[PDB]
């Protein structure tokens, strides 16, 4: 039993213009997570359904 | 700040102490699949009933019909034996964290578990894998061996040779953690000193060591001799736990469904004798087609998995079968001495005096076929010695198993291979 592994990048921009005048700030993102815990159907190999 | 992460919850019972690991392993014992009965509902010494609602559950298995059975026939427990050994793994691992409980309880605890490990698969292994004895057998998948409580792994079937060393393996660790030379009688499913070398001489009879067999069977015979003389009890069932001569009373073979749906062919009872007592203690009076209900088993108190019946004719056949004749003559006839009235004993005595190695050894078979009948020892019995062609007749149908069938090993349950695909 473990944490809940999440895998990430994260690409952003940042910009100001005219004595910040106006700012803008972009962020895209992809989070991938695995090793949720969970119910799992196991094979019955072990001692549990 | 905080300490050791060493914090146990407080909502439920998590086994630490010997006691509650006895219980769990005795929970673990509770649940030992009755699938040898099962098993031997393949071979020639048992006969579903003619009526229905127990036709659809055992005539598929008796009939050996393994490619197209009936949705509803009765399933082998894959599912228990696998509970049963992860309980024993877990109680393997658990060793240096057993606590409140002296040297010898804990690993005699870790010895049963180590032996309760071995005995499974080895039953497993002589029900879903090829028999050892068998050429070609030794390299074919048979069964994963479930050696640890990993609940993210995916087992693979591994080859009869490594089941049986591990099995071998297992008994060899039991042989040195195992240190109760008897249990109390109600406790007496529980395994002993003399069970680790029951199961040893079992095991080296199915793998065809003999030395070792015969080694182990006289082992035990040292201690436990003393059989059940029925000529002195004519209704005195060997198969009791209460009986002196139970080793291990563990497993129950014939379940009650099992046991209630079916009968005793005439065909299987031709092989006693006019004067035996197991003719008349082990089933009931005959009915319409000869046929009787056998009244060895079907409750949990005939449940017996070793006993001294066995290991005489284990020592007997290991001595007849490395050219022995004296030996098996000897622990031969020791058996049907309890078990034969004097006057056919005598013409038992000189008719086995009057065989060669081979003739002993059939008639070793057949002793083992008459006393062990109903306790789980036919069909594997078979598969090890000559895996003989069987022609039964069935509802006016006729079914034949040819020799060295490939129906002799019963194929894993289809719930194992559904849960598991590449199994």
């Amino acid at each position: 039993l473990r944490w809940e592994k999440t895998q990430s990048v994260n690409v952003g921009l940042d910009f100001s213009v005219l004595n910040q005048a106006l700012n803008l700030s972009v962020d895209y993102y992809y989070r991938k997570g695995t090793d949720l815990i969970g119910k799992q159907m196991l094979p019955l190999e072990t001692g549990f359904v | 700040c905080d300490s050791y992460l060493d914090i146990r919850p407080v909502g439920s019972v998590i086994p630490q102490t010997a006691e509650e690991y006895r219980a769990l392993l005795a929970r673990a014992y509770l649940n030992v699949p009755n699938d040898r009965g099962l098993a031997c509902l393949r071979s020639d010494e048992m006969l579903v009933n003619d009526n229905e609602y127990d036709r659809n559950s055992y005539g598929d298995i008796e009939r050996w019909n393994d490619v197209s059975p009936f949705p509803g026939t009765s399933q082998f427990t894959w599912s228990n034996f696998y509970n049963v050994l992860f309980i024993a793994n877990q109680v393997i691992e658990s060793q240096k964290e057993i606590t409140e409980g002296t040297p010898e309880v804990v690993n005699q605890l870790v010895g049963e578990a180590h032996l309760l490990r071995a005995y499974l698969h080895f039953v497993l292994v002589n029900l879903h894998g090829q028999p050892y004895t068998k050429s070609g057998a030794l390299n074919s998948k048979s069964i994963p061996l479930k050696l640890d409580t990993d609940l993210e792994k995916t087992l693979g079937r591994n080859t009869v040779e490594e089941v049986y060393t591990s099995i071998l393996s297992d008994i060899e660790h039991a042989r040195e953690l195992i240190n109760k030379e008897k249990w109390e009688t109600v406790f007496s499913y529980r395994f002993n000193v003399l069970s680790v070398d029951a199961l040893q001489s079992r095991v080296s009879l199915y793998m065809g060591a003999w030395p070792k067999c015969l080694e182990s069977a006289e082992a035990v015979l040292a201690k436990k001799s003393v059989l059940v003389d029925m000529n002195e009890t004519p209704l005195a069932l060997p198969n009791h736990f209460e009986s002196v001569e139970s080793i291990t009373a563990l497993e129950q073979v014939m379940g009650s469904s099992v046991n209630n749906a079916v009968w005793v062919p005439a065909t299987f009872l031709a092989l006693y004798q006019e004067g035996d007592k197991r003719l008349a203690a082990y089933f009931a009076a005959p009915d319409e087609n000869g046929n009787r209900k056998s009244s060895k088993g079907g409750k949990r108190e005939f449940s017996c998995t070793f006993r001294v019946g066995e290991l005489y004719l284990n020592a007997a056949e290991a001595a007849a079968n490395m050219d022995k004749l004296p030996h098996a003559r000897m622990r031969l006839l020791e058996l049907m001495r309890k078990r034969y009235t004097p006057e056919a004993y005598a013409k038992k005595e000189n008719a086995v005096n009057v065989m060669d190695k081979n003739a002993l050894i059939s008639e070793i078979l057949n002793e083992r076929a008459r006393e062990l009948a109903f306790e789980g020892h036919r069909w594997f019995d078979l598969r090890r010695t000559t895996r003989p062609r069987m022609v039964k007749v069935l509802q006016g149908k006729t079914y034949i198993l040819e020799q060295d069938d490939p129906r002799y090993t019963i194929p894993i349950p289809r719930d194992a291979i559904a849960a598991n695909p590449g199994l």
